[PDB]
């Protein structure tokens, strides 16, 4: 009976030198029963990386609303949605089901194709915007993760030194959470490629 | 022609309907005339009270809309005080909403924007009235703002409304020529209300009775209609001149 | 009471002409003359202040409205029409674009959302089309400057340069003479007070003519500091004084 | 042309031609007329007796509105009645919110705005009727007439109906001759005559004569109508005036 | 002529043509007569068959135990009226404990009829009705029109050839208005005044509907064999 | 009341004919000619502009070519205006079935809900029909390369090639003659312009006055790209196919 | 923590910069300093969303309106905005307001309750750290106050809530609205809670993390 | 709260004391709780301070409009209009408001609106949580047609014994006098009141 904490899992991101890493594990279960080992929580429109934590039905419900929106968007401005915009599109969006949330923790993270300039962006259920140069975290594991982010993280990471702050990061939170793990996933974002990699990690 | 007894287009892109509701305007064959002072503006209008039956004090068309702002309407009585009614209602709703009385220029644009959806709309006729607001404006000081059935508004240095408004209107750009300022630069609205009137005998070349006129003034923070005996008190003032 | 016309007013004739919007046109060449001009690093759109009376005050009606920050719009035809579809503009700018994505919309967008406002009127129950054809000019980071030109009937097309209203097929003539793809915002302004002298009768100066450009950011007229990436408003309306400063160099 | 065809058109002239056929109706009517007192108002009609099988007495055309205003009206009845009605609304609204009874002035803008609506729209005919109504407020007495095109204004003295002309000469008359003022049992004698005086221009029915009043000191500032020795004795009065 | 296509039109001469054409169907409708004493109100009503094989309209309705009506013109509009006043009567029973007063019946109807004379897309009823009652005041005969016109008399008649029982009621007045505490002898001379109305034809067994209202008497209606007496 | 002033748009002729579509139809005759040609590796969308002047922004506009979605575009003869209400409903349609199926829509469904809702105009409501007819260019996994036609009348088709607008008698002659089934994109492209070549009102066809379009397997592998050509790339295939 | 003091010539708020989620500190540096139009500014304590949703909704309005009177929007037509919108939706819109600004009539600040009740007042304090804040606004404003005085005043009475509130923390954000002039926002003002360097680079070997798969991930079209 | 509403020989005087309070926290210590409906009609505020401003926002509203229409309202029209808005929506409201107006015909009138929406015209009235302390003193000392200067002591004394013991009353006493002369706004300050 907490809408945010049946299914479980998390999401994390970091902005490095020219560059930005999404991360999240790949569990669903209802309650102690793990049910699926293949639970993506990150979605991409255009070049835009969005990852969904909390109620799995919502995390589903919104990356096909954001799907429809994002596609609506390329077709009347003839160009892909940018993260900064994305983000304001977001917490519209939460915000209009103010008095009927959606039970979720969304993340925004990418790279501004005009600026060149990383960002990442996180929300309350409701559609508060959290802004932050340095990460992001929302789930289950949230607390551990805010914790190992504050000791690991340090700025201007290259592409190669961010994946293993964020995946050490979001391994060792895991590890402390019985409703996240059972695999992740880490995507890195440079201008013009996108590396994802699945990291091998406990699987209790 | 079907096309004269609604608000569409004539071949020739003319709304007949709003161009019969400007006729309509002239039917009490009654002028009105507005000039600014430096603290007030001052609004004038023939008054005609033909039956000996009637009750004389009921006959206006001179409204207060507000506590700050005046109205006076060139046209049938039933169309005015609709006109009257609903300026009230807007300009009450505004001071709720916004916690600021409405200003004159900003109601006349509501009054027009409303008279423009009948020139669109099928199923309301135009209103065959045109309406003069005046005020001093805490922003703008002293302001005539004026509305026909087209919906078309703008403010004015002075302005004339009427069958014989063409006579005011030469005699008082006469004045302006001359003059050369935006308004009349006097003092007290007392002699502001004297050149209005005085202007208004030169160029209809009748004189008035206290009886034959009917005075509107707006200060800073109320307007006010003259009684009989304000306006004997001021032709008295013009006599002795 | 209430609307009971629930039918369309506009029609197709056996010719397949729309009456109504054809009338609204006439209208509209009936209308004092407007155009717009696209330089390299700005807009220019201008039109005459014909004053109905003298004893009007011309300033209090505004023919060129800001629409956003960065889009401005002039119309020829029937000015209250204009009045209320630059109220809606504005309006549809915040409900269906910037209460959404926090950001202005592009010039093209809004235009779309102007034009289909006036494709309603052309088809809804009860209505007649409006009677103005709108030049809008803005500018957007991604598409850059832009002039568009809104008829009745709602189509839009961007324009190089253009003129609507009275003298409208002259102006064109005399836009084309003009224009080339390497002309500097002053440059525009120039060819646009030239354009502009053709058809206007009596006085030419700076308060019988109303004209604004979509240029560089104004901070000066943001109305506040200390947020370095709000640069402020590319519309500006140019003053009385501004305008006979170019006449004298005419 | 054909501008009158549909009410809230403009004829070329700026002229409502459906509002100019119901005054039509109106002039068509049976008289009705209202005199201003000194502290009130009196109300009087002309009904023609049709038949002798119409029971007298029993035909009242003068309707209340609240507790304190009389109306009458020439044209079509049952429009009158429609009108009476939403005034009873207006009313009984203006009471309910601001608790005292609602002016006379108030009240006809009341009517005045709802006369007015049926002529901005084709969907309904305008009214068929002139309305005289009034009576007494905190401020005093005050009569009003009421017109198709929604004009009203106060009158001294007002007539509508088939003997407007006869009723209005007489009323005239009264008002230059009485220029201090006229008490309110005077004014029942008065409009007694005047109705059988415009009687003349209808005369082929012989007809019932019905009298009202609202006086601050003879009603108490009330709406009640006049019978028995005091409606006998101003029929006498006319009686005698027209021989 | 031009200004009869709808009820919201007035003509030139300040007519309302819809109404005057709903007052013609009334004109063409079956003769029905009303009475009334001090103490009883009557309705007599010729009924019209269809033809030899048809059974003979009914022209006279119940609107409650004290009050009811008959009809010439449209049947159905009838219906609508005089359901509407059932209504009414009901109402003012189950609300106020209270019998409807027969001039408060005539004020509704009227103010019923007036709305349809006065909106686009409606029609005036097509219908006249005779209204007896016997309320708080005694005995009351109303005439309902459907331009909204309700008249309170002492007798009158409605539909075809209506005028010579009109007429002889007006000079029978003085006779029957004190007919009091006697119901055949009121009925009889209602009987009398429809006749006044009939042309190459006379009052038969089934062709005569009577009704009767009064201070003892609940508003009943006469058909068939129970008329025989009175012919 | 009101009914005097209703020109009944949705009533049939003594012959059972809908006016209001007929004379739609015949506003549409007087449109800029669209014409589509469906190839076996692609679909050509070749339309010309409504008398361009030269002082028109030619890169910028959208008069005739539309992206339905990322499988299905539209050629537009009509009133713009109205074309622009109906692409945003079929676009809007487009992305309610991914949503509903995580499917893209079957390229047919899409004309059927876009020609059901021009039907509706002219059977109930009383408002004035569509004045537009599309030209339908779409891929899906079902049916492969796909043309169709609606009308005003709500009335929808398929084709190997069709034109819309002006001069379609003379048009659906010349596409009728040149069109083989073996027929290639690249040959599709030429028999587009050709054709627009000898039934324009023009005196010569030149690139400011053409909107060009196709739909190729041409990027990797069995995945569709929509090319809507620019002003230089036109301008080049003009050259290419000696029309200049 | 957010406070409004009064000066001669305008009126000046500020705020801290911390956002928390339960005991958790979400944001180190957000805004809490609102625009709701060029001079006039809202501070915003309570339900974070609601506070910044209601200053965008009026602010939106009051855009609107300004076009439509062609006037400069004015701080009582905010505070009546917010008011009425605030009470409709009797407090369930958790929103704790202190509205300042300039405009055509003079110098304005208002306090706004999530009930929709409003406030006058030459100092305001609102949030968790109100109390800390008011305290040092109760023992050191005085009537006429200098611009420089009322800067400092109101960053004194924040950096009360920093210290002493634990629902405050991080650094001072300041907006001055002053009568004639452009408000000036003054982004991160003061910034007393600097992070000290850390004993040690967590900086990790790279090769650390056990990866089963990689792949190019297609954004292009 | 502490408010009341006296009427004497030359019209009517309003009191009220200036705490707001959160609990035991004085959220505002210089509150206003004298509000204008019209010229000379004003009202007393006690209860939700949201629920009294919304409902003196629209009757202030309503008396700007029946102005415009009707000229100026009585100072039970006024009271009518309270009324209406107090009963209608009595569920959804927390409102105890004195009205208190000076009509030229009728004088100075005090109107009570308790919490039922019930309304009682009083010579004076007492209301707000710290009324409670001062019944017994007010029914002792008040006496009709006052003089101004009786009729202000009779007020400072009886809302200085209210804040004396209700701690949720307190700083200064506000008051306004209405007379055929205006609107005169009179301010007390603790170190003169507290001390009598
Ligand atoms: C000074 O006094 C200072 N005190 C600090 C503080 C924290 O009290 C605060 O009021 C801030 C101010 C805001 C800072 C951000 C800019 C806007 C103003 N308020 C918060 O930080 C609030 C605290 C708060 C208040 C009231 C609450 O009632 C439920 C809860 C919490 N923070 C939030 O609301 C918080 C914001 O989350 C930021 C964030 C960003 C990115 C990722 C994650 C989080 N979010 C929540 O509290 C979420 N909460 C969930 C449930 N909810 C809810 O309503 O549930 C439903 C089902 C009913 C919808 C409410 C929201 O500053 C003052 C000045
Ligand atoms: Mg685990
Ligand atoms: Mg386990
Ligand atoms: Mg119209
Ligand atoms: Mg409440
Ligand atoms: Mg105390």
């Amino acid at each position: 009976s907490d809408p945010s904490s049946i299914n479980g899992g998390i999401v994390v991101a970091m902005t490095g030198k020219d560059c930005v890493a999404i991360a999240c594990d790949l569990r669903l279960g209802s309650q102690s029963l793990g049910v699926s080992n293949k639970f993506e929580k990150i979605f991409h429109y255009g070049h835009v990386f969005l990852g969904i934590t909390g109620l799995a039905t919502d995390v589903t419900t919104l990356n096909e609303m954001f799907r429809y929106k994002t596609n609506l968007y390329k077709l009347k401005e003839e160009r892909a949605i940018e993260p900064e915009t994305f983000t304001q599109l977001v917490s519209s969006s939460l915000y209009e089901r103010r008095f009927g949330p959606y039970f979720v923790g969304p993340v925004v993270a990418g790279i501004n194709s005009k600026s060149g300039k990383p960002f990442i962006a996180g929300f309350d259920l409701i559609g508060c915007i959290d802004e932050a140069k340095d990460f992001i975290v929302s789930g289950t594991a949230s607390d551990q993760l805010f914790g190992m982010c504050e000791s690991l993280y340090e700025p201007n990471l290259e592409p190669e030194d961010l994946f293993e702050t964020i995946s050490q990061a979001l391994l060792n939170a895991a590890d402390r959470d019985a409703l996240s793990g059972w695999g992740a996933v880490v995507y890195i974002i440079k201008k013009d490629e996108v590396v994802k990699r699945y990291l091998k990690m406990r699987q209790d | 022609g079907y096309d004269r007894h609604i608000t569409i287009f004539s071949p020739e892109g003319r709304l007949y309907q709003v161009e019969y509701a400007f006729k309509a305007t002239n039917q009490t064959n009654i002028n009105s005339l507005a000039v600014r002072g430096k603290d007030c503006t001052v609004v004038i209008s023939q008054k005609k009270v033909p039956d000996k039956l009637l009750d004389p004090t009921t006959v206006s068309y001179i409204f207060c809309i507000s506590r700050t702002i005046g109205m006076v309407v060139n046209g049938p009585i039933p169309d005015a005080r609709n006109a009257a009614l609903r300026a009230k209602a807007e300009a009450a709703e505004f001071r709720y909403k916004y916690g600021y009385d409405m200003p004159c220029d900003v109601l006349a644009k509501r009054m027009a924007n409303l008279s423009q959806i009948y020139t669109q709309r099928a199923y309301m006729r135009p209103l065959g009235v045109i309406l003069t607001f005046v005020s001093v404006d805490e922003e703008l000081g002293p302001s005539i703002y004026k509305t026909d059935p087209a919906g078309y508004y703008v403010g004015y240095k002075a302005t004339a409304t009427g069958p014989k408004q063409q006579e005011i209107t030469t005699n008082l750009e006469n004045h302006f020529k001359k003059s050369k300022i935006d308004h009349i630069n006097e003092e007290s609205w007392e002699k502001v209300v004297e050149f209005a009137i005085t202007h208004m005998i030169d160029a209809l070349g009748t004189e008035f009775s206290k009886n034959d006129l009917e005075v509107g003034v707006a200060t800073k923070d109320k307007f006010f209609t003259l009684s009989a005996e304000n306006i004997e008190e001021r032709l008295v003032a013009i006599a002795e001149q | 009471m209430t609307d009971r016309y629930s039918f369309s007013l506009t029609t197709f004739s056996p010719s397949g002409k729309l009456g109504q919007i054809d009338y609204a046109l006439t209208a509209v060449k009936q209308g004092v003359t407007s155009l717009g001009i696209k330089a390299t690093n700005g807009v220019v759109i201008a039109t005459e202040k014909k004053s109905s009376s003298p004893l009007a005050m011309s300033e209090t009606l505004s023919k060129v409205s800001l629409l956003t920050p960065d889009i401005g719009a002039v119309y020829s035809g029937m000015g209250p029409d204009y009045r209320v579809l630059v109220d809606k503009s504005r309006k549809v700018a915040h409900t269906s674009y910037k209460r959404i994505y926090g950001e202005y919309p592009p010039t093209k967008l809004l235009v779309s959302e102007v034009a289909k406002i006036m494709q309603e009127a052309t088809q809804s129950g009860g209505v007649r089309p409006f009677g103005v054809s709108l030049l809008i000019a803005g500018h957007d980071e991604f598409n850059g400057f832009s002039l568009y030109q809104v008829d009745p009937s709602g189509s839009y097309f961007p324009w190089k340069a253009t003129a609507i209203g009275k003298g409208s097929v002259a102006a064109k003539t005399f836009l084309e003479k003009r224009w080339n793809d390497e002309l500097e915002l002053e440059d525009a302004i120039h060819i646009a007070l030239l354009t502009l002298k053709e058809s206007v009768e009596g006085e030419f100066n700076g308060d019988t003519i109303e004209l604004a450009i979509i240029g560089d950011e104004n901070p000066d007229l943001l109305g506040y500091t200390g947020i370095p990436t709000d640069k402020g408003p590319r519309f500006r309306k140019l003053t009385s004084q501004e305008i006979n400063d170019r006449l004298e160099a005419l | 042309t054909g501008y009158d065809l549909s009410n809230s058109v403009f004829s070329p002239d700026g002229r409502n031609f459906q509002v100019e056929y119901a005054v039509k109706a109106v002039e068509n009517g049976t008289t009705s007329i209202g005199i201003k007192c000194n502290d009130g108002v009196v109300f009087a009609v002309e009904k023609l007796i049709t038949s002798k099988l119409l029971v007298p007495q029993k035909n009242v055309k003068i309707q209340v509105v609240d507790r304190h205003i009389g109306c009458v009206y020439s044209g079509l009845i049952p429009d009158g009645r429609h009108l009476v009605n939403r005034g009873r609304e207006e009313a009984a609204s203006f009471k309910k919110l601001y608790k005292t009874p609602i002016p006379i002035p108030a009240f006809a803008d009341r009517l005045g705005q709802y006369v007015q609506a049926h002529t901005l729209y084709n969907s309904v005919r305008p009214f068929g009727v002139s309305t005289i109504f009034g009576g007494v407020d905190k401020n005093g007495a005050h009569l009003y007439m009421l017109e198709p095109s929604g004009s009203y204004w106060g009158y001294k003295g007002a007539a509508t109906g088939k003997g407007r002309q006869s009723a209005k000469a007489e009323l005239e008359k009264l008002v230059d001759h009485h220029p201090e003022g006229l008490s309110a049992r005077e004014a029942v004698k008065q409009a007694a005559k005047i109705i059988y005086l415009a009687h003349e221009d209808n005369k082929e029915k012989d007809f019932e004569l019905e009298i009202s009043w609202c006086s601050l000191s003879e009603t108490n500032g009330l709406h009640k109508f006049v019978k028995g020795d005091l409606l006998q004795e101003a029929i006498d009065f006319a009686q005698k005036e027209i021989n | 002529n031009n200004y009869d296509g709808d009820t919201v039109t007035f003509s030139p001469t300040g007519r309302l043509f819809q109404v005057e054409y709903a007052l013609e169907a009334i004109k063409q409708g079956s003769v029905t007569v009303g009475l009334r004493s001090n103490t009883h109100a009557v309705l007599v009503a010729l009924k019209r068959n269809a033809d030899e094989l048809s059974s003979y309209q009914k022209k006279i309705i119940k609107c409650d135990e004290h009050m009811g009506l008959s009809l010439a013109g449209l049947a159905p509009d009838a219906r609508v009226l005089s359901n509407y006043l059932r209504q009414q009567c009901n109402y003012s029973s189950l609300v106020f404990n209270r019998k409807l007063a027969v001039e408060r019946a005539g004020h509704l109807l009227c103010d019923k009829a007036q709305k349809n004379t006065q909106s686009y897309g409606g029609r005036p009823y097509g219908v006249g009705l005779l209204i007896i009652g016997y309320d708080k005041s005694g005995a009351h005969l109303l005439e309902f029109q459907p331009s909204g016109n309700v008249t309170e008399l002492y007798g009158t008649a409605i539909g075809a050839r209506s005028q010579g029982a009109k007429t002889y009621l007006e000079r029978t007045l003085d006779t029957f208005i004190k007919i009091d505490g006697n119901p055949d002898e009121l009925i009889k001379a209602g009987v009398e005044a429809i006749s006044q109305s009939l042309r190459d034809e006379s009052l038969t067994v089934d062709n005569l509907s009577i009704a009767i209202v009064g201070k003892d008497t609940p508003f009943t209606i006469y058909d068939g064999e129970a008329v025989a007496k009175y012919i | 009341g009101s009914r005097r002033y209703d020109s009944r748009t949705t009533i049939f002729s003594p012959e059972g004919r809908l006016y209001q579509v007929e004379y739609a139809l015949e506003s549409i005759s007087h449109a800029g000619t669209a014409i589509g040609i469906m190839a076996s590796d692609g679909i050509v969308l070749a339309a010309e502009r409504k008398v361009t002047s030269t002082l028109l922004e030619q890169d910028t506009s959208t008069e005739k070519l539309y992206k339905l979605n990322d499988k299905i575009a539209v050629a537009v003869a009509g009133l713009t205006a109205d074309a622009e209400i109906l692409i945003n409903t079929a676009r809007i349609h487009a992305q309610n079935y991914l949503k509903t199926y995580n499917e893209d829509i079957p390229v047919e469904i899409l004309v059927r809900r876009l020609s059901d809702i021009k039907q509706g105009y002219t059977q109930h409501g009383g408002l004035r029909p569509f004045g537009v007819s599309f030209i339908y260019a779409g891929y899906d996994d079902r049916y492969g390369y796909q043309l169709y036609t609606s009308n005003p009348s709500g009335n929808y088709t398929g084709w190997k090639a069709i034109s819309v607008g002006a001069n379609t008698s003379a048009a659906q002659t010349l596409l009728q003659m040149d069109y083989k089934d073996d027929m290639k994109v690249d040959d599709a492209i030429e028999l587009a312009l050709k054709t627009l070549s000898k039934t324009t009102d023009s005196s010569a066809l030149t690139y400011d006055r053409l909107e060009f379009a196709t739909i190729r397997k041409g990027a990797n592998d069995g995945e569709v790209y929509q090319k809507i050509f620019k002003p230089q790339e036109i301008k080049d295939i003009l050259v290419k196919t000696g029309i200049t | 923590t957010i406070v409004g003091v009064k000066f001669n010539n305008g009126v000046v708020i500020a705020a801290d910069t911390r956002s928390t989620q339960g005991p958790i500190v979400a944001d180190k540096n957000c805004a809490k300093l609102h625009r709701i139009s060029p001079k006039i500014w809202c501070a915003g304590a309570g339900t974070a969303a609601d506070t910044e949703a209601v200053t965008q909704l009026i602010g939106s309005n009051i855009e609107l309106h300004s076009l439509y009177t062609s006037r400069e929007p004015r701080v009582v037509s905010a505070l009546q905005m917010l008011k009425q919108h605030l009470f409709k939706y009797q407090g369930h819109i958790g929103a704790y307001l202190i509205v300042a600004g300039v405009d055509p009539t003079g110098s304005h600040l208002f306090s706004i309750h999530a009930h929709g009740s409003t406030d006058v007042g030459y100092y305001l304090s609102l949030g968790s750290g109100s109390l800390a804040a008011m305290a040092v606004l109760e023992s050191h404003w005085k009537q006429d106050l200098t611009k420089e005085e009322a800067i400092k005043l109101a960053s004194d009475a924040i950096q009360a809530g920093i210290w002493n509130d634990l629902g405050s923390g991080s650094n001072v954000d300041v907006c001055v609205m002053e009568i004639g002039k452009d408000a000036e926002y003054l982004r991160n003002y003061l910034t007393p809670n600097v992070r000290e360097e850390k004993q040690k680079s967590y900086k990790f070997p790279r090769g650390t993390t056990a990866v089963l798969k990689e792949s190019i991930v297609n954004i292009c079209d | 709260t502490s408010i009341m509403a006296v009427t004497f020989k030359d019209g009517v005087i309003l009191g009220a004391d200036s705490r707001t309070t959160t609990g035991a926290y004085i959220a505002n210590r210089v509150t206003d709780k004298l509000t204008r409906v019209h010229d000379k009609i004003w009202c007393c505020r006690s209860g939700s301070a949201a629920d009294t401003q919304a409902i003196a926002d629209i009757v202030q509203y309503h008396l700007e409009l029946y102005t415009s229409q009707y000229g100026t309202p009585s100072t039970e029209t006024a009271a009518s209009v309270f009324k209406e808005l107090c009963y209608e929506n009595k569920d959804n409201l927390t409102a105890g408001i004195i009205v208190a107006g000076y009509d030229d015909k009728n004088k100075g009138e005090v109107y009570t609106i308790p919490l039922g929406g019930s309304v009682h015209k009083l010579p004076y009235a007492i209301a707000g949580s710290g009324s409670t302390f001062i019944y017994g003193y007010c029914d002792k000392n008040f006496r009709e047609n006052m003089s101004k200067e009786e009729t202000v002591d009779f007020i400072k004394h009886s809302l200085s014994q209210a804040i004396k013991w209700d701690g949720s009353s307190g700083g200064v006493i506000r008051m306004v006098v209405l007379t055929a002369a205006g609107v005169e706004r009179l301010i007390f300050y603790p170190d003169e009141y507290e001390q009598l």
